[PDB]
DNA sequence: CGTCCGAAGAGATTCAGAG
DNA sequence: CTCTGAATCTCTTCCTCGTGTGGTCAGGACG
RNA sequence: GCAGAGGUUCUAGCUACACCCUCUAUAAAAAACUAAGGACCACACGA
């Protein structure tokens, strides 16, 4: 209908016309009667009838009189509806202000007034005298007087001075104020001002008064002479509270405004005195400010059961507020919930469904099946039928429920897969039953769990469910590449145990025909599951592209194994069944039963997994005893050895040899130790315990134990809950986070002293309460990730962008933590990816790399993989589909139309619940170490020592991969030759981290330029060394003369020539930092790269995340070099420390207030390149973004974010982290406006930016120039185009204001705000739909 | 009975368009009279439809054929 | 369950016009909520977030239609406009600001 | 029978001491 | 000596659904 | 309700989106047609 929605401030005489009736009496309704009053706040005049086609006279009634106003009653007959679609006005005596524009963050009434809002509200709350038209009088028009000085005023100056109180004297004041001169004047005004805060303000108006300028508004409209009233169906005040028929809400404010209205006109009428008048004038500016935005006054009307009364602002803002709380999700019909239950013996597809519940919700296809079939004449017939539930009745649900998915969701829908579709199946019991295997992936258990079950109705809608929203398709989450239906508790164990060897059972040794034959012998039970035999398995092989090729050997497997290979089908190799198949083993063995076969026989094998391994659960009777648990016989001595050790340890802070912190340290330290061995000895008696006889001397073997078991196929629980259990409970930590001296020595299976439950309850509830503000913040978190990227959805195909992100494997030095195999799977190549051979073209420009395209980049050690990201896809409100890369869901390129966002912001907010919300360099194998960015001069023993900080000691191994990377410091020693290879297990570089040594340049003595002994810097008696050593002064240290010499290290020759640094012709001077210690005196000779001076020397879960995502600013952020250039103190840190970086080629020197405190990373005289870290500190993603390319803060940002998610286990591709980077830096800063029509003070989306861009390139203009901004995720979302879809995400008040200021005109288009409208959206199945409607244009 | 939609899905690459053109073919074989070229096992309109995806007797081109054949067909009813 | 157990096909509505009045005791329909509407989103899912949002919840000729459709045999949904976007229409043109559907 | 009577994070707001 | 960055003073959010219980104004004469 | 009028029934039933029938001054012979007022706040519980 409709193509674009439009919202602008609302002009009096507009207003006007959408009323149809003035409001002039308070009372809405005479409750005796139950009738509308004929001016009360509900009229049938004004607004509507209140009974459809019924005439308060009742003269008229339906049809013939329909449209006719009666006279006496004077309502227009017709539909009731007409009350909710009919507005009202009410007239204010007084001109009021419309709060909102009153009272916002920038003051939109304030800004255009260049008022402080403090004098605005005293003016409308008449406290002053604002000298409107001052003219002769020596006060200007804008100024604000005091009521005495007022008067003072009409003393001295009469009909000139003008002065007057009200929302009305503002009205004047803007009515008077000329918005095109203001507007040259504040441009003449920025062109002469040279104050960037001022120049600021300036911006902050001239943006304000050029949207009123172009939009169609006038300031005047702001105060509100007429307010119109909500409708009477939309407050309907028709409680019905037995007989009471009446409630506080809305209406109340109405009754106060018109109250306070009435009283004012007749005050004015009377002519009252002008202080009561003034009073009442208050009043009802008091009460319509309550009335549009209840709390923004800062006094809440209150008298609802002595609570604060909810404002029209109010029912519009916040989950209470309509469009979060109906807009956005709105209740359905066709609906239900009930509690949850397993019912394994259903397919995957479908789902049990009770009989009761199937009734309900397919009753009216249950009626129209029933009049097709005419066992119902009549509607009403099949109603009564429904009633009745005859056995016909159940029949045609039957057939209704045969082909209606029906949509089973989870109540907190994290993820996608929280709400997916399945066949349903009637069932006797009144309970939902959700497929065993898809459980998991709800995240759902049986503790009483409740889903929502839906059910579509259009065959499009029944088409979309069984095409996506089955279960079926979903077989991998769409944040990793994955199953998700991955078996989970009782079928992992059942195949452990029957995937399983013993030494030693009834039936080893035997040969076998087939699995057929093993199936007979274990039933039979002749020989047992776990049971060795040679038998062969015939195993088909699909090494001919679609073609299986038959393979049958003799293999030495268990009984159990040969059984469930009957289950696995042809394609899928032995090998993977004739493991132990734990947790990751199945998981490994379903991924790559869907990457080999089909997606319907990786369905039928999973349920096919399903139900063996439930079956021969059951048979195996695993069990849960006390005797099952082992306690270690070492146990106990481990802990009397412990408590020795502490009773020594206290025995020497008795004897005050270990301080007390040193002692605690001590104590934690051995009681760790002890918690370790108790471990290890429960562990080496409860893995392999059982010793079997073996037909032949007893041989130790795997234990059988059912906990191990449990344990050690990852069916519930790992080895720390079982370590907990058996073994000693261990150090438990006291609520603030300090480790409680005396550990929990007493297991699970013991009894626990009443102190050491008190000590774990401590942790137990730290736990939870800490688990649930992780559900909140996790909820939060999601949210804003939501509205952020809501609107991102493929929109191109390929753009063809060559431009891409740098992929490489991440590693610490310890490990490498991310393989590259992982990271770029399903990701399509930014260029032709050569072989490290060179010219050797592996792999094409433009390919999605695959499993088997990964395992040749794998086989050729490519190291650094140069891929396309989302980023670096040039398409404008879209994204590359080749960009994007695999659906990482269907196993295949991401296909045209899906909205990727929505998909990443739930990949990323669903682990939240999970995350916790609280030198010498070892080589750990052989390979060439390598370092770049190194600027190292050999000391006098020849050791590496390097000034550059920015320099990384990356290992290469043979194959040319680095196997681990490590990082420097200032003046780093380091042991062995770069490019040569190094032994595993050697120290590389040997530096103290503690230390900050200086390297010297050349070999000569020192000499004190501002170094002078005397006025500062005086030589101080180290201790350690057991020589004085002229410490340098830090400038508090120093005195006041001290400061303004700055200390330079002159090196000179013998005689006293000075030695310029190499390269330069300025004598080598280091200018040495306060506490630096400078350990030799004046006219001591230094070697060449020795040290001349030594100066000596974060949160990890969901906070970390939602810092990261908002971009916040941290508390000492690291300071940047904006260009390559030479650094030097500007000032001694004399309130900032003033640093100057110069280049050579550009004479501009950026400045920097560094803070004096604040650490300087950098040597003093040193020369930086652009983006070099100057102070130690966090780095700013901003300075990031500013001084990098785009390309690093994106990689900076996603390493972060999942270095934060990979400590808690949890693996999120890295796709879903950049496109919400992506959305984060939507909004791009304009360097300098060129030919573009935007100001070069301003902020518009890079989309649009580009586009101009794009057409002054196309034609003969100057390109715009662009400075890409990150934005927080809040922000962002904030600063969105579509004022919808900000006004969705939070504040709705100020999104609502800029808007209405700025006349915003939303195009819809967005993902979000079609979901507010209701119409398609542009989704997969939308897609379509919103290009033919916009070609249509 | 489809419970997999891979192979509709291998015939139409786009998935979600899989969606738009099943829609077309089965609102037509249910609100239209339009006889079922699959043959139906006791399966839904909107299975049938996708079975016939499945099988290549229904494309979004041939849809389009169809109907235009109907629109002419209209015309010689017209006469 | 037997307490927990609930659903329902048509009901009561509230003056927002929201069809399900929502709540077990009121025979009201579960919330389809923000999470549910991103979890559909996420997915393809556009006709069924569409029917959901439109026919389901809030349409005085839509609800009606879609009924005598389904009666009638044929699964046609008539999208219209939710009437809770009309209420929040009628409630912000009620504080001052002029919001209307440009086309 | 009407009928009047913490918390945390962030953006304005001072404000100010310093080059 | 007029604006630094810095201290200060309001504004907005702080999951997501169920299920039960309850309690509720404006505003009384008045011709 | 062909327009006016009356209407079997299967609450009420020319509009709610409505719809159909017979009849000529006024009701009585007949089958097929269709969804209802619930606001706010606290407590508790379950996920
Ligand atoms: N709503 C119309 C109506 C009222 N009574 C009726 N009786 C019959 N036989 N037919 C009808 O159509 C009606
Ligand atoms: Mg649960």
């Amino acid at each position: 209908e409709f193509d674009a929605i439009k919202i602008a401030l609302a002009s009096p005489d507009m207003i006007r016309s959408w009323s149809f009736g003035e409001v002039k009496k308070p009372e809405t309704i005479n409750y005796r009667t139950f009738k509308p009053e004929r001016d009360g706040l509900f009229c049938a005049r004004i607004f509507g009838p209140v009974k459809d086609y019924e005439c308060l006279c009742g003269k008229y009634k339906r049809l013939k009189h329909r449209g006719v106003i009666c006279e006496k009653c004077g309502v227009e007959v017709t539909q009731t509806k007409v009350r909710r679609e009919r507005m009202g006005h009410i007239e204010l005596a007084s001109p009021t202000a419309h709060i909102w524009f009153l009272k916002s963050l920038p003051s939109r009434i304030g800004l255009l007034l260049d008022m402080p809002l403090r004098d605005i509200e005293r003016v409308l709350y008449f406290e002053s005298y604002v000298v409107i038209e001052g003219g002769m009088t020596n006060l200007e028009r804008q100024q604000i007087l005091t009521e005495e000085q007022y008067l003072d005023a009409l003393e001295e100056f009469g009909d000139e001075f003008d002065a007057k109180m009200g929302a009305e004297a503002i009205q004047a004041l803007l009515k008077s104020m000329d918005l095109e001169q203001e507007c040259e004047q504040l441009r003449e005004e920025l062109n002469e001002t040279n104050s960037e805060t001022k120049r600021k303000k300036l911006t902050k108006r001239i943006k304000l008064l050029e949207a009123f300028v172009q939009s169609g508004n006038k300031p005047e409209w702001m105060i509100l002479t007429v307010l119109p009233v909500l409708p009477p169906d939309l407050r309907p005040l028709v409680p019905l509270d037995g007989g009471r028929f009446a409630t506080s809400d809305l209406n109340d404010l109405y009754r106060r405004v018109i109250n306070r209205n009435n009283r004012l006109k007749r005050l004015l009428d009377l002519a009252a005195p002008d202080i009561i008048v003034r009073n009442e004038k208050r009043m009802l500016q008091e009460a319509v400010d309550a009335l549009l935005d209840n709390g923004r006054r800062g006094r809440a009307i209150t008298g609802s059961n002595k609570r604060p009364l909810k404002s029209l602002a109010d029912m519009i803002k916040g989950k209470q507020g309509r469009f979060r709380q109906n807009l956005l999700g709105k209740r359905v019909d066709y609906s239900g919930r009930s509690v949850i239950t397993v019912g394994p013996y259903l397919r995957l597809h479908q789902c049990g469904l009770p009989k009761k519940m199937a009734l309900e919700l397919f009753k009216p296809f249950i009626y129209g099946k029933l009049e097709l079939r005419g066992l119902a004449t009549t509607i009403k017939a099949a109603k009564k039928m429904v009633e009745r539930e005859e056995a016909v009745v159940w029949d045609i649900l039957d057939e209704v429920i045969r082909e209606h998915p029906v949509l089973l969701n989870r109540a907190p829908t994290l993820h996608r897969l929280g709400i997916q579709a399945f066949e349903p199946v009637l069932i006797e019991g009144k309970a939902i039953q959700l497929h065993p295997l898809v459980c998991a992936a709800y995240n759902a258990d049986f503790d009483g769990d409740q889903m929502a079950v839906h059910v579509p109705l259009t065959l499009e809608a029944q088409l979309e469910a069984r095409a996506l929203m089955m279960s079926t398709n979903n077989i991998l989450s769409p944040a990793n590449g994955e199953p998700i239906i991955v078996p989970s508790q009782d079928v992992v164990l059942g195949l452990y145990y029957m995937t399983r060897d013993c030494v030693n059972a009834k039936g080893e040794g035997m040969v076998l025909t087939g699995p057929k034959e093993a199936e007979r012998l274990y039933r039979s039970g002749l020989a047992s599951l776990h049971a060795r035999v040679k038998v062969r398995i015939t195993e088909y092989e699909k090494d001919a592209n679609g073609e299986l090729v038959a393979k049958t050997s003799l293999k030495d497997t268990t009984v159990g194994r040969a059984i469930l290979w009957m289950i696995v089908p042809k394609g899928l190799p032995y090998s993977i069944v004739n493991q132990a198949l734990g947790k990751k083993a199945i998981s490994k063995m379903l991924n790559t039963c869907y990457r080999i076969l089909g997606l319907k026989p990786t369905v039928i094998f999973a349920d096919q997994i399903m139900y063996t391994g439930f079956a021969y659960a059951a048979r195996s009777g695993a069990s849960v005893g006390i005797d099952d648990m082992v306690i270690p016989e070492k146990k106990h001595e481990i802990i009397s050895e412990a408590e020795a050790e502490v009773a020594e340890i206290q025995e020497q802070f008795q004897s005050g040899l270990v301080t007390a912190g040193e002692r605690y340290n001590k104590v934690i330290d051995i009681w760790a130790a002890a918690n370790d061995r108790v471990s290890k000895a429960m562990m080496d008696n409860l893995q392999t315990e059982t010793v079997i006889n073996r037909d032949g001397q007893e041989e130790k073997q795997v234990s059988f134990n059912s906990i191990y078991m449990m344990a050690d196929s990852g069916a519930r629980g790992s080895a720390a809950q079982i370590r907990q259990l058996a073994g000693m409970r261990g150090l438990m930590a006291k609520p603030d986070g300090s480790i409680i001296e005396t550990p929990i020595t007493a297991n699970f299976r013991e009894g626990l002293n009443v102190l050491q439950y008190f000590i774990s309850t401590h942790g137990a509830r730290k736990g939870l309460a800490d688990t649930a503000l992780k559900t909140a913040n996790s909820g939060y978190l999601t949210r804003r990730l939501v509205d952020v990227a809501q609107d991102l959805v493929v929109t191109e195909d390929d753009c063809g962008t060559h431009e891409g992100i740098m992929m490489t494997p991440v590693i610490e030095g310890g490990d490498v933590k991310e393989p590259l195999r992982d990271r770029v799977l399903g990701r399509v190549t930014a260029e032709d990816v050569l072989k490290p051979g060179t010219a050797d073209i592996l792999v094409p420009r433009n390919t999605l790399l695959h499993e088997q395209w990964c395992d040749l980049l794998e086989e050729n050690s490519v190291d650094a993989v140069k891929v396309r990201s989302v980023v670096s896809c040039d398409t404008d409100f879209g994204v590359c589909a080749h960009c994007y890369g695999r659906d990482l869901a269907r196993g295949h390129i991401i296909n045209k139309g899906e909205a990727i966002g929505v998909i990443a912001a739930q990949s990323i907010g669903e682990p939240g619940t999970q995350l916790t919300m609280r030198s010498s360099i070892q080589v750990k194998n052989k390979g060439s170490i390598k370092l770049s960015n190194v600027k190292s001069v050999v000391n006098s023993s020849g050791k590496l020592v390097i000034t550059s900080r920015n320099t990384e000691l990356k290992l290469i191994d043979e194959f040319g991969r680095t196997k681990e990377s490590y990082k420097v410091p200032y003046g780093a020693v380091l042991a062995k030759g770069d490019g040569e290879q190094v032994a595993g297990g050697e120290t590389v570089a040997n530096w103290d981290p503690h230390t900050m040594p200086v390297i010297t340049e050349v070999s000569g003595f020192v000499r004190f330029t501002d170094m002078i002994d005397g006025q500062t810097i005086t030589r101080q008696t180290d201790e350690l060394t057991g020589l004085s050593s002229l410490v340098v002064l830090d400038s508090a240290e120093r005195t006041a003369g001290g400061k303004d010499l700055r200390p330079a290290l002159k090196i000179v020759d013998a005689q006293g020539n000075d030695v310029l640094i190499p390269g330069t012709d300025m004598p080598a001077q280091y200018f040495l930092p306060g506490k630096a210690i400078v350990q030799l005196e004046d006219g001591v000779q230094i070697s060449s790269g020795d040290t001349l001076a030594r100066i000596p020397q974060i949160t990890g879960g969901l906070p970390r995340v939602a810092d990261l995502f908002e971009a916040r600013r941290p508390k000492e952020p690291a300071i940047l070099a904006e260009i390559s250039g030479i650094v030097s103190f500007g000032k001694e840190t004399k309130g900032k420390r003033r640093l100057v970086i110069t280049p050579v080629d550009g004479s501009d020197p950026y400045e920097e207030m560094i803070p004096k405190w604040r650490q300087l990373n950098v040597f003093e005289g040193e020369r930086v390149e652009r983006g070099d870290v100057i102070s130690d500190g966090p780095e700013a993603p901003h300075d990031i973004l500013r001084l990098r390319g785009v390309h690093a803060v994106t990689r900076y940002i996603v390493n972060e974010v999942q270095d934060v998610y990979r400590l808690q286990g949890v693996k999120i591709n890295d796709k879903h982290i950049e496109v919400i980077v992506r959305q984060m830096l939507r909004k791009a800063t304009i360097v300098n406006a060129g030919s573009s029509d935007f100001l070069e003070g301003e902020q518009v989306e890079y989309s649009r930016v580009k586009i101009a861009n794009r057409e002054l390139e196309a034609n003969g203009k100057v390109g715009a120039t662009y400075s890409r901004d990150l934005l927080g995720i809040t922000k962002a979302s904030l600063a969105t185009e579509s004022f919808i879809s900000a006004a969705s995400f939070q504040e709705t008040t100020r999104v609502l204001t800029e808007a209405a200021v700025a006349g915003k005109r939303d195009e819809l288009r967005g993902l979000k705000e079609n979901v507010i409208v209701g119409r398609l959206i542009p989704a997969g199945t939308g897609y379509a739909y919103h290009q033919d409607r916009m070609r249509r244009r | 009975a489809r419970v997999t939609v891979q192979d509709a899905v291998e015939k139409i690459g786009n998935r979600f368009d899989l969606v738009l053109v099943a829609a077309r073919r089965a609102r037509q074989m249910q609100v239209g009279g339009k006889d079922p070229l699959v043959p139906e096992e006791n399966d839904k309109t909107t299975v049938i439809a996708l079975r016939e995806i499945e099988e290549g007797l229904i494309n979004n081109q041939i849809l389009d054929v169809r109907e235009r054949q109907e629109q002419q067909e209209q015309e010689a009813a017209e006469l | 369950v037997d307490d927990k157990m609930h659903a329902r096909s048509t009901g009561s509505y509230s003056l927002v016009t929201q069809q399900p009045l929502g709540g077990k005791a009121q025979f009201g329909g579960q919330r389809f909520g923000e999470m549910e509407v991103w979890a559909l989103e996420a997915y393809g899912a556009a006709y069924t977030l569409q029917e959901m949002l439109t026919v389901k919840s809030d349409d005085v000729n839509g609800r009606t239609k879609m009924y005598k459709n389904i009666v009638d045999g044929n699964h046609q949904m008539e999208p219209g406009m939710p009437e809770s976007f009309n209420v929040l229409l009628k409630e912000i043109r009620s504080l001052g600001i002029n919001i209307e559907l440009e086309d």
